């Protein structure tokens, strides 16, 4: 941090599932979609093989 | 598109 | 009669200014 | 509420010094006493052409046509383009619009549409050797009228690209206390959908007139070629003398028409040039509207311009009325200390302007 | 219509930006570059 | 008095936006909106702004006709053809 | 400062007519002299030069006389006790 | 560089890279700024994007050099000075709001 | 003679001309063209027409000066009247008719009096575009839509603004509340200043509610002035999945009928874990129902997120706080804070449920 | 529910009064400490590095 | 010294700008007494117009212009 404040490289806190939309659980966000497509994608890469 | 920004024209009572 | 003042047109000069050992 | 003016005369400039000063105009009577009275098609299509510049600006005619209310606002540029009727060519809405020109928020990238050409109008010649170069020492530098093709009447077709893009704060203080020396006489024969030979003989006219005196004249033929000449054949003739160690100038023009001898026309296009440059000291009779719009309009200083006897005319006179009823200034003719001629020299003290539409 | 209206004015628009933007970086870059070089050259004499 | 009226009205117009601000927000002036968030087919009446992700299919009009006609002119009396040339 | 024609106003009246307040009965917008030095760039002397009198709104000029300095200075050398004026 | 001086004082024209798209960008962090000793306009950083409005037009600003260490990644190389006070206020000293500037 | 015959203006202009010895047509007037042949057969007439940087600008400067100095030397009712008038340090009487009855009433002489003159742009109303900042020393965050009142040149003036970021440049898009510690864009409806003007911004201007904190609240200079502004606030419209298959999904609810989703074909969504898409076409039987295509196959426990911008408007909102016309001349009070109106009418504060943030805790991720 | 909106706004105007009864004795608006020290916008520092 | 020279000479440059003051009649140049309630003004706007017009001028109100020098002359007010 040269230039930056440490009030403005602060914490922004992430989301949770809507109360009505509960019942599947967790919201996924975009490090739970790279853990799932890598996944799938390395096992169709050795199904391919 | 020629509307979007205006904010005057010329009233022509004729 | 005047062809080459079309011969003298807007062609290069005009065109450009009409818009301001060995052995 | 109103600045009230009466009568159809003058009205491009009451309304261009209306939006230079931001105060609300009325004229009244538009030629209220006629067969056919009210505005004209031609200065409704200014009307539209105000609209088209600027922004916020209210005009409101009435119903019997013959009194405009004029709101102004902000000059805000912007690139459009102008389908100007046949009644006037492109000279006759391009001239106006050099005196909003520089004070805009975006720059002038406009394209007008129509006659290129007048007897009694400005030309795409005129428009740039006289007028932009009057301007390119007020204070602008970046200024260009270009003809993208040129259509002579009745037909027409010519579209002119006005493009000034140095967005000045105001136009200099001027300090013309001297009458320049010209040092050279150039000129433009140009002629569309006719024969190449007439513009030659135009030029042998007019230089065979200004032979006897002993400067240096040039004068540059253009005949116009294909998709570029218009509809309608036409011809014509556009003077100036240069000085170039200032960059003054003084200009000439006319057109050919049914019926007319090039050598007739280069000739009295020659001759009203030299009748110019008599009557001219420092402005020409055309270019000092514009010269004293931009003093009176420079910063709160004292700005001082040369002229000659014959320059003041009713013309003059009501450009001066006009100036004091907007925004109440006087000009001060002040006799130089001199006596082999009658000139005097115009201090006008400009009021406090700047362009606020151009963001910081 | 109004898609292939909107599409090809956001185009043309970045293809615009990009020109402008990359003709007043390499416009600082030369023509101060050859100063901060000149400015080198005449600094390495000393 | 001349600035009794214009107190009076500047307070009236005060009163007004000041319950104004404390009202509800509209349907428009919320992010996330589901579709009974918001009246009924209100959309079609408010012309919103949004991006789009490919260019639909050009629709064949008698223009794009003419010009690919006039293509195929040019190339049919210049015999500028890319066909394949036999070995 | 120095593009704004400024005044700080020292004296301060009413010309209006009492008999027309006595008319009326004190709701009258009232005309009022305000004298004073002023400052920056020169103020114009034709009626009608807006100005906005910095807590009570904004008016328009109706006519100016300028009147002789009240408190002028006189024309090394030290100041008079004489010439230490006050207004 | 600019003469027999360490900093130079000069007029700040137009703050250049106002329109770009990417914030912190050398770009955008960049002023033209015409000295006035001997008039010529050079063109000088900023420390970042949140100071760079602070200066708006005909500023008074100072100006020192630069002094890169090390060839950057998204570098304009072709700046030679940086933007160090703006009407008589150091503007780091703005940045982090010890001063507020005068005008 | 010739300046006084111009500007005596009950005469006609060719009597001026008469008694000293139109503009559409722009060229000027000339002879016939045999008069001027005769005229300009000759030529000998015009034949003599014919032929450091610091103190430069000082110099440039005062060059003008003593040229408005000894062009100044003149006519005394034409200097000290008419073509200049009024310099500075000129004692003046200055008459303004229809003042209001309340400033003669209560004029109290402790507060100053003063009065300064309008340009031509400070007579115009319309938007200002500025940009400003929350005063490093005030305690409290700014609202867009809250009162506050600004000293922008003579004038105060209690406005509404409404503050706005241009968002890596590409919009103009408006904020809810002021930064933190930067500045930001603004638009306030009031007398159009020059640019490049400074201000200063205050929420409390009374003494009733002065507190003990600092009062000034917002700084910052004018950028642009304008009649019209086009700013935006974004609105997203949330749909969620309700059969799902590879690479396709149909979304649930975020449109009320087909002639809707017709309005939006082509539109690309993304979901919340930044899988894009693009939606296709409506189903016939359930109504706002349709079918999206994404990057990949989409889950169960996604929403869909059509970002679109929905414009919003200042409020034409304008009282100059005229304190000099109370009998208190402190104790201005103008529009209220939302939290004061809040306070007043005891509404609770607007509290989406679903919007609080929470402690997420991940579950490990396991495949099979 | 109502009980539980009474409950909120008491809550809002209990803390409200309590914060703004925090006035000096006599009418001397007096400065504070950010405005007297004029530490503007530091990192967060060490108490070890205070020493 | 050269180089004290040269980053003296550096700060006398400042941007050109117009003055619009006159130099024959300047104004009276405004002086503000300015004070939280409670200290000095009155007092203060007292003893500097009595030592400068020798004037016991009790009871101020307004502004109060007097002249303290031999060109400069200057107005108080609170
Ligand atoms: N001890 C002491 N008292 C002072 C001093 N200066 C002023 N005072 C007292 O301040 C008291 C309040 O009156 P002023 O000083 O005229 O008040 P002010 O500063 O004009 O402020 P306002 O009451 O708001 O008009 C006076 O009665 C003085 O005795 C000082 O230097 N020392
Ligand atoms: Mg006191």
């Amino acid at each position: 941090a040269k230039l930056v404040h440490d009030v403005q490289k602060k914490q922004h806190r992430e989301r949770s599932q809507l109360t009505s939309r509960s019942r599947y659980g967790f919201l996924e966000k975009h490090k739970d979609y790279v853990k799932r497509a890598q996944d799938f994608h390395r096992k169709q890469s050795t199904l391919k093989v | 598109k020629m509307m979007k920004n205006k904010r005057g024209g010329v009233i022509d009572k004729r | 009669n005047g062809p080459s003042d079309v011969y003298v047109p807007p062609s290069k000069k005009t065109q450009k200014l009409l818009r301001s050992e060995n052995l | 509420k109103y600045t009230t003016f009466q009568g159809s005369q003058n009205f491009r400039l009451r309304i261009v010094l209306a939006t230079l000063s931001g105060k609300p105009i009325k004229i009244e009577k538009i030629r209220s006493g006629d067969l056919n009275p009210g505005l004209k098609d031609y200065e409704v299509s200014f009307l539209r052409l105000i609209e088209s510049v600027t922004n916020g600006s209210v005009i409101e005619i009435s119903y019997t046509g013959t009194t405009v209310i004029y709101r102004p606002g902000i000059i805000v540029g912007g690139a459009s383009t102008h389908i100007c009727p046949s009644s006037k060519p492109v000279g006759y809405f391009v001239e106006p619009m050099l005196y909003l020109a520089p004070f805009s928020k975006k720059k002038f990238s406009i394209l007008f549409k129509g006659i290129t050409a007048s007897h009694n109008d400005a030309g795409i010649e005129a428009i740039k050797w006289g007028l932009m170069p009057v301007m390119e020492k007020f204070g602008v530098r970046e200024c260009a009228l270009h003809t993208l093709k040129r259509g002579s009447p009745p037909l027409g077709g010519g579209e002119v690209h006005l493009v000034v893009d140095s967005l000045i704060a105001q136009p200099i203080t001027m300090h013309e206390i001297d009458r320049p020396i010209i040092s050279s006489i150039t000129g433009v024969a140009y002629s569309t959908r006719v024969s190449p030979s007439l513009v030659n003989r135009m030029i042998d006219g007019a230089k065979k007139v200004l032979k006897n005196l002993q400067c240096e004249v040039n004068i540059t033929a253009d005949v116009w070629r294909g998709e570029n000449s218009g509809k309608s054949p036409g011809w014509g003739i556009t003077l100036v003398a240069q000085s170039k160690q200032k960059g003054w100038s003084y200009f000439a023009e006319d057109i050919g028409d049914a019926g007319s001898i090039p050598e007739e026309l280069g000739e009295k296009v020659a001759c009203q040039l030299l009748e110019e440059i008599s009557k001219s000291a420092a402005v020409g009779r055309n270019q000092l509207p514009l010269a004293i719009v931009y003093m009176v309009i420079g910063k709160e200083d004292i700005g001082r311009l040369r002229i000659n006897k014959e320059q003041i005319d009713e013309r003059f006179i009501i450009l001066l009325r006009d100036i004091k009823k907007i925004f109440n200034t006087e000009v001060f003719l002040k006799p130089v200390d001199e006596a082999d001629n009658e000139d005097m020299i115009a201090t006008i003290k400009g009021i406090g302007f700047t362009n606020t539409s151009k963001k910081i | 219509f109004e898609a292939r209206q909107r599409i090809e004015e956001k185009n043309k628009e970045s293809s615009d930006y990009h020109a402008k933007m990359a003709h007043i970086v390499n416009t600082i870059n030369t023509e101060e570059g050859a100063e901060k070089n000149k400015y080198e050259r005449e600094r390495k004499l000393r | 008095s001349s600035f009794e009226k214009q107190q009076i009205e500047i307070r009236k117009q005060i009163e007004q936006l000041e319950n104004e601000a404390v009202a509800e927000k509209k349907w428009s002036l919320k992010g996330e909106v589901k579709a009974k968030d918001r009246p009924e087919d209100a959309l079609l009446t408010e012309e919103l702004e949004f991006d789009r992700t490919a260019k639909p299919v050009p629709v064949i009009t008698s223009e794009v006709t003419e010009s690919l006609e006039d293509m195929i002119r040019r190339r049919i009396q210049d015999s500028n053809f890319d066909d394949l040339q036999r070995r | 400062r120095n593009e704004h024609p400024y005044m700080l106003a020292d004296r301060f009246t009413d010309l209006t007519h009492p008999e027309l307040i006595e008319t009326q009965g004190l709701q009258i917008d009232r005309k009022v002299a305000i004298y004073g030095y002023l400052h920056g760039t020169p103020l114009p002397s034709a009626p009608g030069t807006r100005v906005h009198i910095a807590g009570v709104g904004d008016f328009s000029v109706a006519q100016i006389e300028k009147l002789p300095d009240p408190c002028p200075t006189p024309f090394r050398k030290r100041l008079d006790d004489k010439d230490k004026l006050i207004y | 560089p600019f003469g027999g001086s360490s900093h130079a004082k000069g007029i700040v024209l137009e703050k250049l890279g106002i329109e770009s798209k990417q914030p912190n960008s050398a770009i955008r962090k960049c002023v033209r700024v015409q000295l006035i000793k001997n008039g010529k306009k050079v063109t000088a950083f900023v420390p970042n994007d949140g100071c760079l409005n602070f200066v708006d037009e005909n500023d008074e600003v100072l100006l020192a050099g630069f002094g890169r260490k090390g060839k950057a990644k998204g570098d304009i190389p072709g700046v030679r000075f940086k933007v160090v006070k703006v009407s008589g206020v150091s503007l780091l000293a703005l940045w982090k709001e010890k001063k507020e500037k005068p005008r | 003679n010739i300046g006084k015959l111009i500007y005596m203006d009950n005469i006609s202009p060719e009597e001026c001309i008469r008694r000293w010895r139109d503009l559409e047509k722009f060229v000027p007037y000339f002879d016939t063209f045999e008069k001027l042949a005769k005229k300009w057969k000759s030529v000998d007439a015009i034949k003599e027409r014919f032929l450091t940087w610091y103190e430069l600008q000082k110099a440039k400067i005062s060059k003008q000066l003593e040229i408005n100095n000894i062009e100044y030397q003149e006519m005394t009712p034409e200097q000290r009247q008419r073509i200049e008038g009024f310099k500075a340090g000129s004692y003046v009487r200055i008459v303004f008719e229809k003042v209001p009855m309340e400033f003669v009433k209560n004029f109290n002489p402790k507060f100053p009096i003063v009065m300064g003159g309008l340009l031509p742009t400070e007579i115009k109303f319309g938007i200002v575009k500025a940009r400003l900042r929350r005063h490093r020393w005030h305690k409290k965050i700014l609202k867009t839509n809250d009162p506050l009142v600004l000293s922008l040149g003579w004038r105060r003036f209690q406005t509404l603004p409404i503050y706005t970021t241009t968002d890596s440049r590409t919009r103009t898009r408006m904020l809810k509340y002021t930064p933190e510690h930067t500045y930001c864009n603004a638009a306030f409806y009031g007398p159009l200043c020059s640019p490049n003007t400074p201000f200063c911004g205050v929420q409390i201007v009374a003494n009733s509610d002065t507190g003990n904190g600092f009062r000034i609240a917002a700084t910052g200079i004018v950028e642009e002035i304008d009649v019209n502004i086009e700013i935006v606030k974004k609105l997203k419209l949330v749909g969620f999945p309700y059969k799902i298959f590879k690479n396709t999904a149909f979304i649930k609810d975020m449109f009320s009928s087909a002639m809707e989703v017709a309005r939006f074909e082509g539109a690309q969504i993304k979901t919340v874990s930044g899988i894009r898409g693009e939606i296709k076409r409506a189903l016939s039987k359930p109504e706002g129902h349709y079918r999206a295509a994404f990057e990949d196959k989409i889950l169960m426990s996604d929403i869909v997120i059509l970002r679109s911008w929905y414009p919003v408007r200042v409020k034409k909102f304008y009282n100059p706080v005229t304190s000099l016309l109370l009998k208190e001349k402190t104790e201005w009070k103008g529009l209220r804070l939302t939290g004061q109106i809040r306070a007043a009418m005891n509404l609770e504060t607007p509290s989406n449920p679903d919007s609080a943030y929470h402690k997420i805790e991940r579950v490990e991720r396991h495949f099979n | 529910k109502e009980a539980h909106k009474n409950a909120v706004i008491a809550a809002r105007e209990g803390k409200l009064a309590e914060l703004a009864e925090n006035v000096s004795g006599d009418g001397k608006r007096a400065i504070n400490y950010q405005i007297l020290k004029n530490k503007g916008l530091t990192p967060k520092r060490n108490k070890d590095n205070r020493n | 010294t050269m180089q004290r020279s040269s980053d003296v000479n550096e700060r006398k440059l400042h941007v050109p700008m117009v003055d619009r003051t006159p130099e024959d009649d300047p104004p009276p140049f405004i002086v503000a007494v300015v004070g939280p309630p409670g200290t000095g003004k009155t007092t203060l706007i007292r003893s500097l117009v009595r030592r400068m017009t020798k004037s016991t001028l009790n009871d101020i109100q307004g502004p109060i212009t007097v002249v303290s020098g031999k060109h400069r002359r200057l107005t108080f007010l609170e």
